[PDB]
């Protein structure tokens, strides 16, 4: 991401306390922030007696939840006070 | 070098047409894991009346597979005309981890004749033919589908009474309509059921001879035959390759009515298979008498984990694809087909990397 | 309990000209009575090592499958047969598994073994790589543990002279471009020198690849029922009560 | 090593052959044996190469023949002018030496 | 093609002798060169060969002169040299300047000697 | 490390007891109380053989 530079300019790489890389000075002179790609936590709502289920997508805004999310892929969704549920 | 008989003596090949629009049909038959559809039985160990997980080469749940069909050739009354096939000869695909094929998928059902828009017929089972090898390119006219050096060729023969397999170099013939001749279109196998499927004398070389009419065989390493019991029972066939050579699987010899696939033969082919194609086949039947044939479906295998239900008879009847969806994973997590109600955690969704930056 | 069969036939090995390293031959034995000593007795062995299996076990236990890979090999090049080799031969001509139990035998051939013929010279490939569609970028092409050289179909049965360069274009299926290779020779010694790789597979099938042993009538399941016994059933050993 | 007859002879007009034997690595596997003709006081000249063909400076009287591990030079309709010392020569590529036979008095 | 050879003569065993020859009618930089010898009463014997400059002009020798004779060439003159660092009485022979070529291709090659020079006597 | 990447303060973690205490908590600000610190090692004299 495009963001404001921190740390000392000579070193190309900016690291966190955990020694993970969190920022970089590019060849074009710009500074970018870097974060690990984020995953989407999931839980399954399962009812034995009616043999059915629903997928609860963690704490996502329900913006990133498309339909056809019933499979890992190697009614639509609605946003609730909990997270996004399909 | 194995003697596989004489070369064909014809001065020309039989013309084969390709009208693809007659084959552009589909009857989806996706893998249904809940019926243990396409499950290969563990080779090393058996079990009984238990539920366990197992890793091996299995198809993905929900995979539609690649459907292939065979058709009758052209005819005018009792005199057969040029052949009629789909564009399979140029359909060269990666072997990867090997594959399985459903055979007789629509046997006993009512269907139609591919080369006749409004001719109904009863659907009967037909066996698929394959060509496999390590390197493939073009023919002399730039058309695709020429395999190089030694190839593994699998040809059901005798009107479905035997399977023949061999490993030889294919030397294209130069006559008209042949792979290395003028006016080349494609190659195909065929049989003429009028005389080849005689009940008292099946032509056990009908398909082999037809093959020879297009390619000569050289430097053969081996040739094997296996017998086939003639019936309309749905069955599965599979092929994989390891350091031990090429393994052939079939449900027929162990679990004919259950579908569990078991290894029945191994071929001494230590040359890595990279590509394969489906061999075209046309039937030179009489215009007044044509049949419909069951489609066959090819599915890819992957190193996947499944939950397997071993019945009291030692056969697998149900399975769970542990990576298909979230609920499926839940059953695998508990190694059981019965999980109590509630809210359970599962594996997260992840985004795969896009174009890299350097 | 073991099934009777036939003894493993190593005549093919001993009845022709030794293969080249990058084009070796593979003999696979299944459902068979083997005798490693019998075979090695015919050779003036120079060395014999194993990994994840003893030199004893390799000649005494039962396997689901036994694979013998044989080829001509200069004795002096043994330094590159190590798993952690430099690479000049190992990464292109011939590699062995490090995940399966394996052995390596290096031996020379005595004058009396006249059934096996002598090659003109030793050959191997030193270079093997692919060129991309731009005809400028190149990427090395290495051989895996149970594979043949990726450019084995390009290189002839022998390297006539060092530096002989070979080339063929690739079809679209492989992404196009070119596959190229180059090899070298080693002078032949007074006596034939040869190498043998052995891979042992367990648990994938009935372990019916065994030594040949005789038996008494007191080693049957019958009449031992109810008693604690040790057992060995088609290579599957253990202890228990039948 | 290559083994040849001490001498080969016949009358002008007759057909004679000069043998050159070895093993599978010399003759059997590859067509790589050549034949030379040397007149007294002169250098040798190439008659046949690769067990197959001759230089355009060589008459049709001279032809090659191979069977098993035996190579030979055939002289069809020999002339008195063909009297010479003939040599059988074996040579492959690298990591090997050139092998000559003892020569044949023809 | 002409191969002009000279530099022979009589040198007592223990001494040394160098032969040389000049090639004309061929492209020197594009041919292989070699030497053979023949003693009275004996057949032909290989001395050694030298590759092209573009190939590093490497050499190979017959066993009878291994470690004693050295070959070299110079494309600025189109000449070839053979130096006999240490002579033996058995080296009494006529030496011949020659060329070496191959037929066929890279897949299946065949080697032979096409041209031979007048030769020179070493004794 | 300041926001500008420059080091402004540091603790020599082997100097004394209190110094080690701050290092032990990886902070320049620790709570009051009585804490354990690395013990004082004994040092040997000339060897005996
Ligand atoms: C196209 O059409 C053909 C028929 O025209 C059809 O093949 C036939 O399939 C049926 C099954 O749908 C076969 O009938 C029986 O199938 C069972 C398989 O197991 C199932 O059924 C048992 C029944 O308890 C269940 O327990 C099990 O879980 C499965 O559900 C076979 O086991 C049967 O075998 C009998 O005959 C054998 C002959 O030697 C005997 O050895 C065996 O013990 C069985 O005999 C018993 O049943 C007989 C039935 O009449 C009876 O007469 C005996 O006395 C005894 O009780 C049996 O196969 C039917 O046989 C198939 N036809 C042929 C010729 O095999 C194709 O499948 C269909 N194709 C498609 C794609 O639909
Ligand atoms: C796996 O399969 C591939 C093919 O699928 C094999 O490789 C092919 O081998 C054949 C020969 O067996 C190659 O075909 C031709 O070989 C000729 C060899 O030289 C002989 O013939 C010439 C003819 O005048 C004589 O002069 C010579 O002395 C020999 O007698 C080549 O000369 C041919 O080249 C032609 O095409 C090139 C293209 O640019 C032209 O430049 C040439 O002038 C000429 O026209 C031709 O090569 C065939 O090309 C090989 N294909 C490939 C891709 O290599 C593999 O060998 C086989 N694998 C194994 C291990 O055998
Ligand atoms: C249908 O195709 C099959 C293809 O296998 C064909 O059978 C094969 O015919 C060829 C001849 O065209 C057989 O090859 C050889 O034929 C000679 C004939 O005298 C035999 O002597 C040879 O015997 C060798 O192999 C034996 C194996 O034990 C040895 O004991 C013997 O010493 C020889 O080495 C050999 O048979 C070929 O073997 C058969 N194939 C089989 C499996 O038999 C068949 O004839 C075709 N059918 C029709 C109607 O055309
Ligand atoms: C693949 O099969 C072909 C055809 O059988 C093999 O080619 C043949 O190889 C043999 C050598 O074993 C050639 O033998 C011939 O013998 C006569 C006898 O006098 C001789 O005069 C010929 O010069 C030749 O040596 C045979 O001609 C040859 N056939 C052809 C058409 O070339 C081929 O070698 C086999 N390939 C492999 C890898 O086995
Ligand atoms: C990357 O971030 C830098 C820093 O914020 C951006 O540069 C600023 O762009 C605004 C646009 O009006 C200027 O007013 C600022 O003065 C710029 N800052 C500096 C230090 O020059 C830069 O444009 C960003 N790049 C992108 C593509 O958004
Ligand atoms: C479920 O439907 C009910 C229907 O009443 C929704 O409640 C209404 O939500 C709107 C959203 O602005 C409010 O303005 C109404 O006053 C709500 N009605 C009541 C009675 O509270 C409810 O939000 C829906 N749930 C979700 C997750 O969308
Ligand atoms: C297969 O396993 C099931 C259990 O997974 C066996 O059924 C149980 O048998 C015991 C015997 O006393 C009963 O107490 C259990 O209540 C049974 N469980 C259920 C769910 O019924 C079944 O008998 C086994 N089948 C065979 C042939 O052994
Ligand atoms: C055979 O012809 C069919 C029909 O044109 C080809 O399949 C089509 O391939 C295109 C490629 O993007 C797809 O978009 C179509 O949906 C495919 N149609 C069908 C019915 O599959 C097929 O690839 C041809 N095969 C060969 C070897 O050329
Ligand atoms: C071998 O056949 C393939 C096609 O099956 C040829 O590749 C095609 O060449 C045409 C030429 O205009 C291109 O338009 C196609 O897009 C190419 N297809 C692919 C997949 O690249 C290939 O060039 C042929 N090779 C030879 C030597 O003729
Ligand atoms: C397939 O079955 C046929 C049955 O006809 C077998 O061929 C017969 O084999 C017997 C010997 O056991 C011969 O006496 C018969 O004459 C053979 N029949 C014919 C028509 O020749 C055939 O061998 C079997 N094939 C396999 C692979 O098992
Ligand atoms: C395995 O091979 C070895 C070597 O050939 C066999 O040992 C020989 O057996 C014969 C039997 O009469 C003895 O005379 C030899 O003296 C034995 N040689 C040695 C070195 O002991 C051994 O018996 C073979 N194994 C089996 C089961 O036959
Ligand atoms: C040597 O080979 C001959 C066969 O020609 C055989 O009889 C003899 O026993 C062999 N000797 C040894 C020690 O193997
Ligand atoms: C086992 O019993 C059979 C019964 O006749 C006998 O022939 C055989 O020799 C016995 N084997 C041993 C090792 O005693």
């Amino acid at each position: 991401q495009n963001c404001t530079a921190v740390g000392v300019r000579q070193q190309r790489f900016v690291y966190d306390a955990y020694q993970n890389l969190v920022g970089y000075y590019s060849d074009d002179g710009n500074y970018y922030c870097l974060r690990a790609c984020v995953s989407v936590p999931v839980s399954v709502i399962y009812d034995k007696e009616t043999k059915t289920h629903a997928t609860l997508f963690g704490s996502v805004a329900c913006e990133h939840i498309s339909s056809t999310m019933s499979q890992y892929s190697r009614y639509g969704p609605l946003q609730t006070p909990v997270g996004c549920v399909l | 070098t194995v003697d596989v008989g004489p070369d064909s003596v014809k001065s020309a090949c039989i013309e084969v047409d390709i009208q693809q629009t007659f084959f552009d049909k589909t009857w989806p038959r996706p893998i249904d894991v809940s019926k243990a559809d396409g499950i290969i039985y563990p080779q090393g160990r058996t079990y009984s009346n238990i539920t366990i997980t197992y890793q091996g080469l299995f198809p993905y749940q929900g995979d539609h597979g690649d459907m292939y069909v065979y058709s009758a050739g052209h005819a005018t009354g009792t005199t057969p005309q040029k052949l009629f096939v789909a564009n399979y000869s140029q359909d060269v695909k990666q072997f990867a981890n090997g594959f399985v094929v459903r055979i007789g998928a629509a046997a006993n059902s009512t269907g139609t004749v591919i080369i006749s828009p409004s001719t109904s017929a009863t659907i009967r089972k037909i066996y698929p033919a394959f060509m496999l090898g390590s390197s493939v390119g073009n023919f002399s006219d730039g058309k695709m589908g020429r395999f190089f050096n030694h190839t593994l060729v699998l040809l059901p023969d005798g009107c479905g009474t035997l399977l023949r397999a061999f490993y030889c170099i294919l030397e294209p013939r130069s006559g008209n309509h042949c792979p290395a001749g003028n006016s080349y279109t494609s190659f195909a196998t065929y049989h003429t059921p009028a005389t080849d499927c005689s009940d008292g004398n099946y032509n056990r070389n009908a398909s082999l001879n037809s093959f020879k009419e297009y390619f000569n065989l050289r430097n053969c390493t081996f040739m094997y035959t296996y017998n086939i019991t003639e019936d309309e029972i749905l069955e599965w066939f599979g092929i994989t390759q390891t350091a031990q050579g090429v393994h052939l699987f079939s449900s027929r010899y162990v679990d004919l009515y259950g579908g569990n696939m078991f290894q029945f033969a191994t071929l001494p082919v230590y040359d890595t298979i990279k590509y394969y194609s489906i061999i075209p086949h046309s039937i030179r039947s009489i215009q007044s008498d044509r049949k419909a044939w069951a489609a066959f479906y090819v599915y890819k295998l992957q190193p996947l984990t499944f939950l397997l239900d071993f019945s009291v008879d030692g056969y697998i009847r149900r399975a769970i694809d542990c990576g298909f969806n979230d609920l499926s994973q839940l059953h695998c997590s508990y190694e059981s087909f019965d999980v109590e109600s509630g809210v359970y955690s599962v594996s997260s969704f992840e985004a795969k990397p896009s174009g890299s930056v350097v | 309990e073991q099934a009777e069969g036939v003894e493993c036939d190593f005549s093919p090995l001993l009845s022709g000209t030794p293969p080249q390293v990058y084009n070796f031959k593979r003999l696979v034995f299944t459902n068979c009575n083997y005798n490693l000593t019998k075979l090695l007795s015919l050779f003036s062995v120079n060395d014999f090592t194993c990994s994840q299996i003893s030199p004893a076990a390799i000649a005494s236990n039962c396997y689901s499958s036994l694979i013998l890979d044989y080829f001509s090999y200069p004795l002096s090049m043994k330094s590159d047969l190590s798993v952690s080799s430099a690479g000049p031969i190992s990464q292109f001509n011939y590699k062995q598994s490090f995940s399966n139990p394996t052995c390596l035998i290096l031996a020379t051939v005595p004058h009396n073994l006249t059934t096996i013929t002598k090659p003109l010279k030793y050959s191997y490939i030193n270079k093997c790589s692919r060129l991309l569609s731009d005809d400028r970028t190149e990427v090395p092409q290495l051989v895996n543990a149970n594979q043949y050289s990726p450019c084995v179909s390009i290189v002839p049965s022998t390297v006539w002279e060092d530096g002989d360069y070979y080339r063929k274009q690739l079809s679209p299926l492989e992404g196009g471009g070119w596959l190229v290779a180059s090899g070298s020779t080693v002078a032949m010694t007074e006596q034939l020198q040869m190498g043998f790789g052995i891979t042992v597979q367990y648990g994938t099938d009935t372990n019916s690849v065994c030594p040949k042993l005789e038996f008494a009538n007191d080693t049957k399941i019958a009449s031992q029922l109810g008693n604690c016994v040790e057992y060995s059933l088609y290579g599957v050993s253990g202890r228990g009560v039948f | 090593a290559l083994t040849q007859p001490a001498s080969v002879s016949g009358s002008p007009g007759q057909s004679i052959t000069i043998s050159c034997t070895g093993t599978s690595s010399d003759v059997g596997t590859y067509d790589l044996v050549s034949w030379y003709q040397q007149h007294p006081g002169k250098s040798p000249k190439l008659m046949i190469y690769a067990d197959i063909k001759r230089p355009s400076g060589v008459s049709h009287r001279f032809s090659g023949s191979k069977s098993g591990n035996t190579a030979s030079l055939t002289i069809s309709g020999l002339q008195s002018a063909d009297e010479a010392d003939y040599y059988c020569c074996l040579y492959a590529g690298s990591s090997t030496s050139v092998i000559f036979g003892g020569g044949t008095k023809v | 093609v002409q191969l002009l050879e000279s530099g022979g003569g009589l040198v007592k065993p223990g001494g040394s002798l160098r032969l040389s020859c000049e090639a004309s009618g061929l492209t020197f930089s594009n041919v292989w060169m070699s030497w053979v010898r023949q003693a009275p009463g004996k057949g032909l014997e290989w001395v050694g060969r030298i590759k092209r400059k573009s190939e590093g002009a490497t050499t190979d020798y017959g066993a009878p002169v291994k470690g004693r004779f050295t070959l070299s060439r110079d494309d600025s003159k189109n000449t070839v040299y053979l130096q006999m660092n240490s002579l033996k009485i058995d080296d009494t022979a006529v030496y011949y300047c020659s060329t070496l070529t191959r037929g066929g291709d890279v897949w299946s090659s065949s080697y032979y000697f096409d041209y031979w020079g007048q030769g020179a006597l070493v004794t």
